[PDB]
């Protein structure tokens, strides 16, 4: 129950439960498959 | 003895046989690990569990 | 992008990667397997330690120099002291095993040299004395050290003459046994998978060795100018499908 | 770092040995990295020993 | 539910009262196996003997004390009780301890209540309301050194601020590293020859640290902190024999030497009533 | 969720542990690519490492 | 014609027969079982030597005399040196096991005496010094010898006072732990099956013992007239469902 | 009504109403019937 009118006044947000490290761990242009050779 | 780019480099000697290249314990919150991003984040938490990935790139 | 050339063998808690392989040999085209009931005789249930014995043990390294004649290891002897494999060995009456053998030797594109890596089932050695002199036990159980074919004749030991395979046959014909070459220009490792080969379903691991692994320089090592004149050779071996049976008190063997 | 809770050691040795080509010399180096597997869990947040201060900063 | 059924005379070949205790069992014998009984009902459920109930009331687990005074020229705040801490543990005060050690492994959430009362020993004037800060300092966190260190910023570490005379209350999930807390541990932290033996090695749950936020007034004020702990969501495994001798140390089973006989001697014979 | 799957001996031409770090990627290698593993579950969600939680006290 | 009284336990390559048993206790009514995946944490495949470790080891015998106070063994310590069980123990990082304990003591229908045989999960001992003196490692790792409660206090050792169970609780209440009596007039053996009890799924076998087995004379031994005044007590124990994990170099432990 | 998000913050648990002393009072391997002889 929100007792207040504005959105800033609500409690903390709830877990992204998004999670996708590939923008950080695999930003390569041509896709690399694990097990296939790195450099062909 | 002072922080240097050189403490990132593990040296290798030609022609040695049987011998040891480096050694370290695995206290990820201390020692070599401590300044790494992993080490640095682990330190915001009290407990850790899981597998670590250690890789070596040859130059 | 798979090449015959790069390979990974993971066995137990240990992994080997080679980036310069030349395929792998599987003796007699058979892969190690456990002992089937139809072939069984001893009524005892066997023990299969699995991953604690079926991992890779790297024996101490050898040094190939221009004068090297070749080295010889016996199995299961070479492993008589490796971890739990060895304990099991001394503690059961009977045991059985196959192996993956990985011999390693890297150099550069200026070196030349070529080793023969061969597995000989039942390699009965000859006494250098001739006649019917026997080869004492200790001499055929060198352990991880193996036998150094360029060492001197000793008394009660085997002959170490390479053109004769330590038994009255010519080096040239060893190629009839499962084998692989390491030619610095091609190759940097040799891998052979050995199925269990015997005339009985299971045997004693201490009174009888069932294969000798032999690494023999054939085209002499030739290093580039002003290079150090030698290369180390390393042998790593992993028991596979091991089974032990008839547990008891723990064998005591000569020397 | 805690004893009961300790994780092991990591070592590295020559398996055969480094060999340099002709006309080449000296030491070669390995770079080494660390990251966590997807396996990893961290819990119970706390304050890091990695940063402290003696007076408030100002502009 | 019947507490006793009706049962009459017996002349059988089936004797429920003869057993062999050597077996380790306690055979479930009832009044009606050996006398003639009448029906009666239980009228009772055994509600208040549930382990959740047994361990579920607040018990005092710790009393500490800190003072508000001029820190000017104090070389060791910790030592002046300018702030103090507590190496968290639940075995220091021994009423709650005997209750928990009736079990080997125990798992529960904790609810803490902290009461803080002030005392002014040296004849005084006006007491300005002091605000206590309790902050949890887990293992491997910058321990605080002065009563007003950067540590107290507590940007990542839970801390509660309440007033002396009031009470603070909050609840912490089960923070054990294993599946349960060991009430006992017959082990070491590693196989060294001189390392401590017990649980203390197992139960290093960090310490809790208290301080007054207020600067000093002209008089000195003693604030005494009492921490109460209530187990909620209790789970207990493997019952053990109750503690008979007195306790000597947090975390070891050790009892004092030349202790006194714990079994009351009869005033009379074995035959005495 | 499985934290580790069961995996046994390997003798392949497909080596997931050899990579080229010069590329800038961190290849997602797991225990089961290089030792023999058994199944285990995560039992964990990563709740307390959410940025809302990290900056939210 | 089955009696509670006669029994046979066959485990591995070893069998025990008792013709005068008093049923058998299974701690907490649970039988030893392997570690399920849902409960697993370490990702390593475990090793299950089976019949080579799950057999019966008979520890050296004790002598009950009229002055005996009782003996105490810790598990897995007591077995730290038995056959391949012990090797596995020193060689893996973690291991887990349940046991069958069979305590034996026969006499005649003229003797009297009664022993309590009890298993205590997590038996943390007390220092006889009081205060917060610790009990050194060696003292809580007596090996097959176990601890003799009628031996003298030693320094760094535990207290050996029987009315207090070596921990500040009364002998009389040990009956809350799985236990069985050996009453010469009834019984001649005691058998207890111990499931693995811990707060973690698998643990170290050397830094932590998870049960102490305790044999305590309670009704003093009384021999017939002009009989020798003593009886031997023998303890035989068999690991069951043993699993080892995290193999490596081989632990080195104090003393 | 829980006012709080985490489970630790809820009140005491509610009676097991489990109750089974046999793991403690009768951990024998072969079942003993009351009335039948203890040792056969
Ligand atoms: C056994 C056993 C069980 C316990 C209790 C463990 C409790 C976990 C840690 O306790 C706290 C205490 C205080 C705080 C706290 N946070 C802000 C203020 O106080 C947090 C966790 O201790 N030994």
């Amino acid at each position: 129950i929100n007792y207040y009118k504005d959105a800033a006044s609500t409690s903390s947000a709830g877990q992204s439960l998004s999670m996708d490290p590939s923008k950080f761990t695999e930003p390569v242009k041509d896709l690399m498959l694990k097990g296939a050779p790195a450099l062909n | 003895t002072k922080d240097e780019v050189n403490s990132y480099l593990i040296p290798l000697n030609a022609n040695r046989q049987n011998e040891q290249v480096f050694g370290t314990n695995l206290f990820i919150g201390d020692g070599v690990f401590k300044t790494t991003l992993l080490g640095e984040i682990v330190q915001y938490y009290t407990h850790w569990s899981g597998s670590l990935r250690f890789s070596l790139m040859y130059t | 992008g798979y090449s015959d050339r790069v390979q990974q063998i993971t066995l137990g808690n240990s992994t080997i990667t080679t980036q310069e392989a030349a395929n792998a040999v599987v003796c007699y085209a058979e892969w190690p397997e456990y002992l089937p009931d139809v072939d069984a005789s001893d009524v005892n249930k066997t023990s299969k330690p699995d991953t604690s014995v079926c991992r890779f043990y790297t024996l101490d390294s050898k040094t190939w120099t221009t004068g090297s004649k070749g080295w010889c290891w016996k199995l299961p002897d070479a492993l008589k002291d490796m971890g739990v494999f060895g304990q099991n060995m001394f503690f059961h009456s009977l045991g059985r095993s196959g192996y993956t053998v990985h011999v390693q030797c890297n150099a550069t594109k200026f070196h030349s040299g070529c080793l023969l890596v061969v597995v000989i089932p039942e390699h009965q050695l000859a006494s250098h004395e001739g006649g019917n002199v026997s080869v004492k036990y200790t001499f055929t159980h060198p352990g991880e050290r193996g036998i150094d074919l360029s060492s001197a004749n000793e008394v009660g030991g085997p002959v170490k003459d390479v053109l004769y395979n330590m038994n009255g046959t010519l080096l040239g014909n060893l190629l009839i046994f499962p084998h692989q070459f390491i030619n610095l220009r091609t190759n940097n490792t040799a891998t052979i998978v050995i199925p269990y080969i015997n005339s009985v379903p299971i045997d004693s691991m201490t009174r009888h060795n069932n294969v000798s692994l032999m690494v023999i320089p054939i085209a002499p090592l030739t290093v580039p100018t002003g290079a150090t004149p030698s290369l180390p050779i390393t042998v790593t071996i992993a028991p596979m499908c091991t089974e032990f049976s008839g547990i008891r008190s723990k064998s005591i063997v000569p020397q | 770092p805690d004893t009961y809770t300790s994780a092991g050691f990591l070592s590295c040795w020559y398996q055969t040995s480094l060999i340099l080509p002709p006309e080449t010399t000296g030491q070669v180096y390995l770079l080494s990295f660390i990251s966590a597997c997807p396996d990893f869990k961290l819990r119970l947040m706390k304050d890091t020993q990695t940063i402290s201060q003696t007076v408030a900063l100002t502009e | 539910t019947v507490a006793s059924i009706s049962s009459g005379p017996k002349h059988t070949q089936k004797v429920p009262i003869l057993t062999a205790n050597e077996t380790g069992a306690t055979m479930p014998v009832l009044p009606s196996d050996s006398i003639e009984t009448r029906t009666t009902y239980m009228h009772f459920n055994g509600s208040e003997t549930d382990v959740e109930c047994f361990l579920g009331r607040a018990a005092c687990v710790h009393v500490t004390e800190i003072q508000n005074k001029d820190a000017t020229g104090i070389d060791n705040h910790r030592e002046a009780k300018l702030f103090n801490d507590w190496k968290i543990n639940l075995s220091s005060l021994v009423q709650l301890r005997k209750k928990l050690e009736l079990f080997t492994y125990v798992r529960f959430d904790s609810e803490y209540t902290i009461l803080a009362t002030a005392s002014q020993p040296d004849s005084a004037n006006y007491s300005s309301n002091l605000v206590v800060q309790a902050m949890y300092v887990p293992p491997g966190a910058p321990n605080p050194k002065e009563w007003d260190d950067y540590t107290w910023q507590s940007a990542s570490n839970p801390s509660v601020f309440f007033k002396v005379g009031d009470t603070s209350r909050f609840s912490v999930p089960y923070v054990g590293l294993a599946s349960a807390y060991n009430c006992f541990y017959d082990g070491y932290s590693h196989d060294d020859a001189e390392t401590q033996y017990g649980i203390t090695v197992l139960s290093h749950m960090g310490s809790m640290a208290f301080r007054i936020v207020n600067e000093h007034d002209e008089h000195k004020t003693l604030v005494k902190i009492r921490v109460y702990h209530r187990a909620k969501h209790v789970e207990a495994w493997i019952p053990r024999a109750p503690r008979a001798l007195p306790y000597t140390s947090i975390g070891r089973t050790n009892y004092p030497k030349n202790t006194e006989p714990v079994i009351k001697k009869r005033k009379g014979d074995i035959k005495s009533y």
